């Protein structure tokens, strides 16, 4: 396809400026931009998420979401690119997300909900000829059936956007266009008295209805590439990235100023619970060391203060940890082989570690406790019972990092990295101070 | 049987006025004779009017009958079947280099006259005759006292021949006296039975044809269609092959299905192979090498035959058969298509139906591990969901179509009716199971169920087979979607009673229990698979192995202690010294012995520290450091002969096939090799080297055994030359540096001043972004198993399998499209403006490197050079772009 | 359901005039206690005022069907006072409005609708317990105006032509009929 | 990416298989898997391949290997046993056929190779030739050919490429003049090591290597008589392209500011027309590259230009060797095995006259009646004069006879160029 065939077509698949992602896109990408529109869109997707387990209004959620829209993904702009990011990137999601119902359930969600988002942040005569690609009413027909189409439409408002005060709904509604059809095409609608009618005519709260169908629409299309996917699994280059935006939905500091209050109050759990283990065991195995040392690593633990941490802790003959701990904990800290500075653990990374057994402290205990532990520790952490609760709610569906974020945020008012929540939590001291 | 034109079928689009349609043009006769006498399997048949005088000399077999009419055959209920005389074969080859024919040297016979399968057979058996032909790999004579020595030490009979000619013609006589009726060995089908064949063809043996049970004086003329005249040729004996596509099927433990491996894993006995070679030429003089290999060929035949007889192969498949009413032959040696086929062939047409015409969590898992079945997955989804081809309303115009399930109006089929069946059928011998009492029945039950519950589970290669004579890919399409909503639930019950899915598929999952005792871990199993029967009434999973450890890298890929051992990783003996084999063992012992990790991890640091010690101080024998190699070919004929260390060795003592041991002294790591018994002496001076040893041999397997900043910390520096003096310098931007300064009227060397212009400075950006693709193009790949780590251009045509024979790693284009554009983008950054004034910019230099720079720049210096040199910087990327944008 | 339909509430507004004559006076339904206390205080919302009406009329045995719909008023007004007395009356109304809805909105056959599939009786054909034709119906039908097979028998017995009975205006109807959905058809 | 090579690697095995099918007349049960022991005779196609993963540079009859594809023998790479062949001549990205047999179990012995058939010759019908007959007006077709570098090692001097120019517009003039790159050679010392000189000529200096070229070449190139129909067909080497991996995707006539009256970009490889003659023009130096490994007096006392032209007319592509050969990293072949679709003989045709530029001695020759064609480089690295291609083509004539007639219901006619032209190797 010449470039100027591939304009014409996305400027035709681009005559509105939100879409259905009817059509799948065509062109070439570079595996770069593959990734990083997808991570884009996925971080917008997550933090739609997070607000939404929260339950904020949709005006707080718009508002929050206003300043990331203008970061990762642009909306509201005539660039070729960003709108070239949103298909491809939809699209590498729906390759993401089709492998299982719970995952798909999320997508499609959580894509209805950005698609509410976006919705309501065109303008009325963008909003008009998105409609149109279903007859918009005018203003005098509107003006006519005024209080028929509110008294129809209040009681959608309130339950769907939450607008339990009059004045609101009266303004929301001055605003909204409505849409004029056979009731023939709205029958669901009418059984419920949800559409005004007159004259065989539905007067359609639309964006329910564009919601819905968006959402039945998107969830056909999801089944379908689950259909057509062991077709895609063919290609080397797009399987592990597939995969790890699949399974992501899952000195001051020396040897001693970290074993202190004021420094490991900051910690997170898997953290608290490594350095509970190294303390009473004088030692942590492979994997408990590794993430451990990254961990330290990353809040400032310089190689020479972490080696004599690590000495001091195991308290065993130098010599021992000479030959066998020096090399390995040199190594973590990029002076040795290959000299690569090797990443402290993320949440994704410290979870797709094998289950810790007898001994072994590692991995998250918000997967790894049994709830009975995680109780007596939050309630040594001042969480009331409600608190308790939601936070075991967080962790049985297989939340457990917005559960992490729960507890911290609980504990000093989405973090899926211990150094984030390290730093979070300094950066609240520090201000507290 | 027709007078005139018997080998002419009727074409099914026969052009014709009074119809437009024929079936049946294409049928088999065994076929019809089995669907309209309602055969089902090996059973007793009442043959009447049988011809006792008409058939003269026409068989292998004592009795010859005919009949006249196929009506006069009749299908009894007799349960029992008489006893089976079973023959063990193995087979030692050689293959000739001149003509690449594989030429047969010996034959072990062992024979089991009173097989039966009514009983439980009794662990090791002894065969009723045991016989060993051998004939003369090199010569025609073989070394002085062989026979009496054979008799000595060998059990069973050893018969010596001249040649291969009279030792085939005795092997055929034997094997028409014996008259066995299943043949047993491994991998006969696919290699032995071939290389008999044909060996038997060149040698022009009148009794060819008693490997079957027809007697033929002549070969087909035309002798793919080779194993078409095989398997005709060995007719009336059941070729019972372990290592075939069934006998895979009932080990799924197995990597390798090696006959050592199978042994091991189904008997729990160890069993080291002899690596075989009649080219050798001590075969023709030395007469215990020969007698050695006799005894590995005898203890092959048993161990094949043994195992043959513990995985119940026979049993199952003859209940496989007598449930889907195919051949014997046709389950032992086939897939599961025929078995798929014969059971739709006779349930459509007893109903007067019209047939067709013919991802793992790799790591070291601590907590119980438990092999799930989902093999019962498919038949459940097809019984519950009554998915059958009249009841489901698909379009046969767009086969891809997913069609819908049937509403439960509708009424049952036939195949869901075959399902059901099986089901209570399985069900009926479970309850009495839990009556009987005598073990003999009970362990009949066992043979009964389970093979129940594998034709159940192969039910689904009727349709979900492309080639299939019922396939249907909408019922297909829809029973797969159904199995992996399924497998979805399972994963999220699973962690609803808090276990996770550590790898699964529509076969099998193993689930991680939590549970560190076996009680404890089989309690929660059975658990869920209470859970999992009543969210899905049907579907009846079961618990097929038990993991306490797992060091898990794939499905057929892991190193595991079973609860009722090493599997996949023991191959590589040779190259590895004692010394290495005596560290990973103590490591792998220590590791999975019961102690405490945290001890049993110092046991091992204590041991590897002491090791290096020891290794330093070389007070370790000289024995345990000797590496073994064998010569393939000649070594001054060797290609690359400067790089492994046997050739040095080999021409310091100046053929192939002569092994050579060797240790690695203290120049190149080939050259200091030293002969092991020169090393031996001490007043030659010679010390093995400790850094080979511990960095290749010691660390290697055990680190295998003990398993904006951040995009380039792995990309290469930009090295400019200066046009003038020829300083050659890397070049990082506008920073600080000893050999450029970034001045006010462009890039300035400082060993001559001279400045370059643009055209200097892209001429050379583009010369090295040219070099890393021709470089990328070069097409280098690695192998990702640390132990065999090679460098490779070559790409098999499976392009993910390294070319190492049988090495197991996933190999990868060295310079990735990860690399190479990051490596790129690096050179972008470089000549960003942004990024230069924000100095933002990747180090070239290291604080011990001796060219770090003394004179460090400010930020104010930067932004003014950045914004006086913003031309040069916008050619410098747009010269990187042209190339990053392709 | 609340606010009612724009239908929903010209029905009533269509049934309101009607719902006194008829019910209140002409069936005269709740004239009995038992059967006032068993169809309308069920659809009446508060427990305390269907309890002081049951008592009241106890008290006053056959009270007519339009005196007990007064006292469900003036019972209402005397108990539900205060601030919160307009949303009793509003309650009371809505109350009121779901019951002249539920005796006189048409009560259809639910299923002969559904299904392309389902048979209905022909018109014209003879009910075999009565007699009577199915006769097309026009505004002024009562069931005492459709035909019986024996008094068209007795008029044929006079004249024997079809157009000679009181049948033929019925059938005048149906031609009427067809003639204007041929002519829409075209 | 590596599934799709090893798709393209699969897919030249299997085409090839069934081109051997066809032509033998052979049903595909002959075909079956090399490297699994059998009883009898097999036939089989695969890839060459050095019989081990990491190989020295240099190889022998008795250190080779055949790949087999992915459902002939689901990726195994069997060694070669040659001994029973005495004359044979393979090399690495081959895709051949063998008849033998593998009892060893470990050898694939071959008793008799299947040559690939070449590919049947373009042909055209007497309207198109009597079209060209009208067109050539008598006289003959005129074609000049020349390859590059156009300019020395230790200077910037075009002055042979001026006095080639003045040559073609007046003495020669030729119909089509086709020229090859490298045109701004990425390799070159002075440019490498960045020694470009200020050039008082140039009102104001190069910046780039585009503007290099478009101030060094397009002033010079627009001398051409507009009469004369030229040609660009470029290399991997051109610093002007972005195209860095063969097949090479054509310049851009706007970007290099060339006149559309006579100037035509086109990709490199390509396959086209000039009147009747069906042209291959590909740009990556395979009579140097292919490193064959012989077996027997008759081949080794062939000439090494035919062996390797009769390889690239059967091997169905322009460029058979795999992997790609490598300049030690200075440069190299640059193969994109992604895209081996598209360096194949164009519609299976194999060219009448087939243009491969190397960097040997210059030389044209016909061999399997295809007139193949090495211009050599238009000057020598040290300034003296270099080569460049002349080709003159009688013009068609059907009475002549020397167009033979194909039998058919619709009558079409063979071009017979080594019949009609004439090639001079001219030094330019
Ligand atoms: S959610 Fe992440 S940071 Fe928090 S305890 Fe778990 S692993 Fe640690």
């Amino acid at each position: 396809s010449s470039s100027e065939e591939e304009k014409k077509l996305y400027a035709r698949l681009y005559e509105s400026k939100l879409s259905f992602y009817d059509l799948p896109p065509q062109g070439e990408i570079t595996l770069e931009q593959f990734e990083i529109w997808a991570i884009d869109r996925l971080k917008i997707l997550l933090e739609i998420e997070s607000c939404l387990s929260r339950n904020k209004s949709i005006k707080e959620i718009e508002t929050i979401i206003k300043p990331q829209f203008q970061k990762l993904l642009p909306f509201n702009t005539e660039s070729l690119e960003d709108r070239k990011k949103d298909y491809y990137s939809h699209f590498i999601l729906r390759l993401c997300f089709c492998r299982s119902k719970e995952l798909r359930e999320k997508f499609v969600r959580a894509e209805t909900f950005l698609f509410k988002i976006r919705f309501n942040m065109l303008t009325s005569t963008d909003q008009t000829k998105f409609v149109q690609s279903l007859q918009f009413i005018s203003n005098e027909e509107k003006a006519e059936l005024s209080h028929q189409l509110y008294q129809t439409v209040s009681a959608s408002l309130q339950f769907q956007l939450n607008l339990n005060e009059e004045h609101q709904r009266k303004q929301y509604f001055q605003q909204e266009k409505f849409i004029k059809l056979p009731f023939e095409n709205v029958i669901e609608l009418v059984g419920n008295r949800l559409v005004f009618l007159k004259d065989g005519y539905a007067y359609l709260q639309q964006l329910n209805l564009l919601s819905n169908e968006f959402a039945s629409k998107l969830n056909q299309e999801l089944i379908k590439t689950y259909q057509y996917l062991p077709r895609l699994n063919e290609d080397d280059r797009l399987l592990p990235i597939l995969n790890h935006l699949s399974s992501g939905y899952t000195d001051e500091i020396n040897a001693q100023s970290v074993w202190s209050e004021e420094i490991s109050s900051n910690y997170p759990l898997c953290i608290k619970n490594l350095m509970e283990g190294l303390k009473k065991n004088h030692h942590l195995r492979y994997y408990g060391r590794q993430q451990l040392s990254l961990f330290l690593k990353g809040i400032g633990l310089s190689a020479d203060e972490a080696l004599k941490f690590w000495s001091e802790a195991f308290t065993m003959t130098m010599e021992k940890f000479n030959k066998e701990y020096r090399y390995s904990f040199r190594h973590n800290y990029g002076l040795e082989g290959n000299r690569i500075n090797y990443k402290p653990w993320d949440c994704h990374t410290i979870l797709s570690k094998p289950r810790p057994g007898r001994g072994d402290y590692h991995g998250c205990p918000f997967r790894d406790w049994s709830h009975e532990r995680l109780s007596a520790e939050l309630r040594s952490m001042k969480l009331t019972q409600a608190q308790i609760i939601s936070v075991l709610d967080s962790c049985q569906k297989g939340e457990y990092t917005i559960a992490c974020t729960k507890v911290f945020e609980m504990t000093h008012n989405h973090i899926a990295h211990p150094n984030l929540y390290f730093e979070r939590s300094r950066q609240l001291q520090k201000k507290q101070q | 049987q027709t007078p005139k034109s018997s080998r002419d079928t009727i074409p099914s689009d026969l052009s014709s006025d009074t119809f437009y349609h024929v079936f049946g043009g294409n049928s088999n006769i065994f076929e019809s004779f089995v669907i309209q006498n309602r055969i089902m399997g090996p059973c007793w048949l009442d043959i009447k009017g049988a011809d006792f005088n008409s058939i003269r000399n026409a068989s292998h077999c004592a009795v010859e009958v005919s009949v006249d009419k196929p009506q006069n055959i009749t299908p009894t209920t007799t349960k029992t079947m008489p006893n089976l005389r079973c023959l063990s074969l193995s087979i030692q080859t050689l293959m000739n280099p001149k003509e690449n024919k594989q030429e047969i040297v010996s034959i072990t016979l062992s024979a089991y006259r009173n097989i039966s399968l009514d009983s439980p057979i009794p662990e090791n058996i002894k065969p009723d005759d045991l016989c060993t032909l051998v004939r003369p790999p090199q010569s025609t004579s073989f070394p002085l006292g062989l026979a009496a020595l054979a008799k000595q030490k060998l059990p069973g009979r050893v018969r010596l021949f001249n040649n291969e000619k009279a030792m085939l013609s005795c092997f055929c006589a034997m094997l028409k006296v014996e008259d066995p009726d299943v043949i047993i060995g491994h991998r006969l089908q696919n290699v032995y039975l071939d290389v008999l064949a044909h060996r038997m063809h060149d040698l022009n043996i009148p009794t060819f044809s008693s490997i079957g049970r027809r007697l033929r004086r002549t070969w087909p003329e035309k002798f793919n269609m080779n194993h078409f005249f095989i398997s005709d040729i060995c007719s009336g004996r059941l070729i019972c092959d372990i290592a075939n596509e069934m006998g895979q099927s009932l080990t799924p433990k197995c990597q390798s299905w090696d006959l050592s491996e199978m042994y091991q894993v189904t008997c729990e006995k160890e069993h080291k192979p002899l690596d075989i070679d009649y080219q050798n030429p001590q075969y023709q003089n030395d007469v215990n090498s020969m007698t050695m290999a006799l005894q590995e060929n005898i203890t092959n035949c048993m161990i094949s035959a043994e195992v043959s007889y513990r995985i119940q192969l026979l049993t199952l498949t003859k209940q496989l058969t007598n449930l889907a009413g195919n051949a014997w032959a046709q389950t032992l040696g086939g897939t599961r298509a025929g078995r798929n086929e014969y059971i739709l062939l006779h349930e459509f047409s007893r109903n007067g139906f019209i047939v067709p015409d013919k991802e793992p969590e790799k790591g070291l898992h601590k907590n119980y591990v438990l092999v799930m079945d989902f093999n019962s997955l498919y038949p459940s989804i097809i019984q519950e969901f009554n998915i059958c081809f009249t009841t489901v309303d698909r379009n046969k115009e767009d086969i891809d179509e997913l069609p819908s399930v049937p509403p439960s109006e509708v009424d049952q089929g036939v195949l869901p009716r075959l399902l059901a069946n099986l089901v209570d059928r399985r069900r009926e011998v479970k309850k009495v199971m839990k009556t009987e009492t005598d073990p003999h029945k009970r362990v009949q039950c066992d043979i009964r169920q389970q093979a129940l519950k594998l034709t159940a589970n192969s039910m689904y290669g009727c349709l979900g087979y492309v080639n299939s004579r019922f396939y249907a890919k909408p019922l297909a399409m829809l029973v797969t979607n159904k199995g992996r909503e399924i497998l979805m639930n399972t994963r999220q019950l699973a962690e609803s009673m808090n276990l996770l899915v550590v790898y699964g598929d529509t076969d099998s999952v193993m689930i991680d229990t939590g549970c560190d005792n076996y009680a404890d871990a089989i309690k929660i199993g059975l658990g869920f698979k209470r859970l999992v029967n009543e969210r899905y009434r049907l579907l009846e999973i079961d618990i097929d192995n038990v993991f306490k450890k797992l060091l898990l890298h794939a499905k057929k890929k892991y190193a595991a202690l079973t609860v009722n051992e090493v599997k996949g990783l023991d191959m590589k003996r040779r190259e590895f010294c004692p010394l290495s084999r005596d560290v990973s063992i103590h490591v792998l012992n220590t590791i999975l012995s019961d102690k405490d990790p945290e001890e049993a991890l110092q046991e091992v640091y204590d041991y590897l520290e002491d090791i290096r010690i020891k290794v330093e101080t070389n007070n370790i024998r000289i024995d345990k450091y000797k590496i073994n190699m064998k010569l393939s070919k000649d070594p001054k004929a060797y290609p690359g002969g400067k790089n492994m260390p046997a050739v040095q060795v080999a021409l310091r003592m100046r053929k192939a096939g002569s092994v050579i041991t060797f240790v690695i002294t203290k120049l190149s790591v080939a050259e200091r090799a030293h002969a092991l018994n020169e090393v031996m002496i001490k007043s030659n001076n010679l010390i093995p080297d400790p850094q080979y040893y511990l960095e290749k041999q010691i660390f290697a397997p055990v680190e295998r055994l003990l398993e904006d900043v951040e995009r380039f910390k792995d990309t290469v520096t930009l090295e400019l030359s200066c046009p003038s003096c020829d300083k050659r310098f890397p070049f990082g931007g506008i920073v600080s540096s000893n050999y450029y300064r970034v001045s006010y009227n462009g890039l300035q060397c400082k060993h001559c001043e001279q400045l370059f212009t643009p055209l200097q400075l892209t001429s050379q950006i583009e010369h090295s972004i040219r070099a890393h693709i021709s470089l990328y193009y070069a097409g280098w790949l690695q192998c990702d198993d640390s132990t065999c780590g090679i460098v490779t251009r070559q790409v098999s045509v499976f392009g993910k399998r390294c070319l190492n024979d049988g090495c197991t790693g996933v190999m990868r284009y060295k310079y990735s499209d990860k690399q190479l554009y990051n490596q790129l983008l690096y050179f972008d950054s470089l000549f960003d403006c942004e990024k230069n004034k924000k100095q933002e910019l990747k180090p070239i230099y290291l604080p011990d490197d001796l060219d770090y720079p003394k004179e460090q720049l400010t930020e104010s210096s930067i932004k003014a050079l950045t914004e006086q040199n913003r031309e040069l910087m916008e050619t410098g990327r747009s010269v990187v772009q042209k190339y990053l944008n392709d | 359901k609340r606010p009612y339909h724009p239908h929903l509430a010209r029905s009533l507004e269509q049934l309101k005039p009607f719902f006194v004559s008829i019910m209140l006076e002409e069936q005269n339904p709740w004239e009995d206690d038992q059967h006032a206390i068993q169809t309308l205080l069920p659809a009446l919302y508060d427990k305390q005022l269907i309890d002081s009406l049951k008592k009241y009329w106890l008290d006053n045995p056959r009270r007519s069907s339009k005196e007990k719909w007064n006292d469900i008023d003036q019972i209402a007004t005397s108990l539900f006072k205060g601030p919160k007395q307009d949303s009793h009356i509003i309650k009371l109304r809505e109350c009121k409005e779901d019951l002249v809805l539920m005796t006189l909105y048409p009560k259809l056959d639910v299923e002969v609708t559904k299904q392309t599939i389902h048979l209905l009786k022909a018109p014209f054909c003879i009910h075999p317990a009565t007699g009577n034709v199915c006769v097309p119906i026009d505004e002024s039908f009562a069931p005492e105006k459709a035909p019986k097979l024996i008094d068209l028998q007795t008029e044929m017995e006079k004249n024997n032509d079809v157009s000679l009975t009181a049948l033929q205006p019925f059938i005048n109807q149906f031609q009427a009929y067809v003639s204007s959905l041929l002519k829409n058809e075209l | 990416n590596l599934q799709e090579a090893s798709d393209v690697l699969d897919d030249q095995i299997e085409s090839f298989t069934k081109i051997i099918q066809n032509h033998y007349k052979l049903s595909p049960n002959d075909f079956a898997d090399p490297t699994i022991q059998s009883q009898s005779e097999i036939y089989a196609v695969g890839r060459i391949v050095p019989d081990s993963p990491t190989y020295d540079k240099f190889l022998n009859p008795e250190s080779l290997s055949l790949e087999t594809s992915r459902m002939g023998g689901v990726g195994r790479r069997v060694r070669l046993d040659l001994s029973q062949v005495n004359e044979l001549s393979f090399f690495l990205g081959q895709i051949v056929a063998f008849k033998g047999k593998n009892a060893n179990g470990d050898y694939f012995t071959v008793n008799s190779i299947l040559p690939l058939p070449y590919p049947n010759s373009p042909v055209s019908t007497s309207q198109e030739l009597q079209e060209f007959q009208a067109n050539l007006e008598g006289s003959s077709l005129k074609v000049i050919v020349t390859c590059g570098p156009y300019f020395a090692n230790d200077n910037f001097s075009l002055e042979l490429l001026q006095e080639f120019i003045d040559s073609i517009n007046n003495e020669v003039k030729p119909h089509v003049l086709i020229m090859f790159g490298p045109f701004i050679d990425i390799t070159h010392p002075l440019i490498a090591s960045g020694k470009l000189p200020n050039f008082p000529q140039f009102k104001t200096q190069p910046k780039t290597l585009d503007e290099l070229f478009l101030k060094l070449f397009t002033p010079i190139l627009k001398t051409i008589s507009p009469h004369i129909q030229t040609v660009l067909i470029p290399s991997t080497k051109d610093a002007i392209s972005n195209h860095a991996a063969y097949p090479q995707a054509s310049l851009i006539r706007k970007a290099l500011q060339l006149p559309k009256r006579n100037f035509k970009c086109m990709a490199n490889p390509s396959s086209f027309q000039i009147n009747e003659i069906y042209f291959g023009c590909s740009n990556v130096d395979t009579f140097k590259d292919l490193k064959e490994v012989i077996k027997g007096g008759t081949t080794s006392s062939r000439y090494r230009l035919d062996r390797v032209s009769e390889h690239i007319l059967q091997q169905r592509r322009y460029y058979p060797i795999f992997p790609g050969s490598i300049r030690t990293h200075i440069s190299g072949a640059d193969l994109d095995v992604s895209y081996l679709g598209l360096t194949e003989f164009v519609g299976g045709f194999s060219p009448d006259i087939m243009i491969i530029p190397s960097e040997l001695q210059h030389f044209a020759r016909v061999v399997q009646n295809v007139v193949v064609i090495n211009p050599g480089r238009f000057i020598r690295a040290t300034g003296n004069r270099g080569s460049y291609a002349q080709i003159t083509v009688q013009c068609p004539d059907l009475e002549d006879g020397k167009l033979t007639l194909v039998e058919g219901e619709e009558p079409v006619y063979l071009h017979n160029v080594w019949k009609r032209a004439r090639v001079d190797l001219i030094a330019s």
